[PDB]
DNA sequence: AGCTCGT
DNA sequence: ACGCGCT
């Protein structure tokens, strides 16, 4: 996720 | 990712 | 494949 | 002294 917490996605 | 100070 | 902080 | 969350 995030980042932090990529994306999602990328 | 880890919060031991910050938490990212 | 795709990234990030200091208490 | 610590690595995290789905599309
Ligand atoms: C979270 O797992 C994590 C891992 N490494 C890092 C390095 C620098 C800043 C934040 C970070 N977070
Ligand atoms: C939290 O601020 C923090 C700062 N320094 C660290 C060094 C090593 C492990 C965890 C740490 N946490
Ligand atoms: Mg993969
Ligand atoms: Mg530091
Ligand atoms: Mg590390
Ligand atoms: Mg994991």
């Amino acid at each position: 996720t995030x980042p932090g917490v990529t994306x999602p996605g990328v | 990712x880890a919060x031991v100070x910050a938490x990212v």
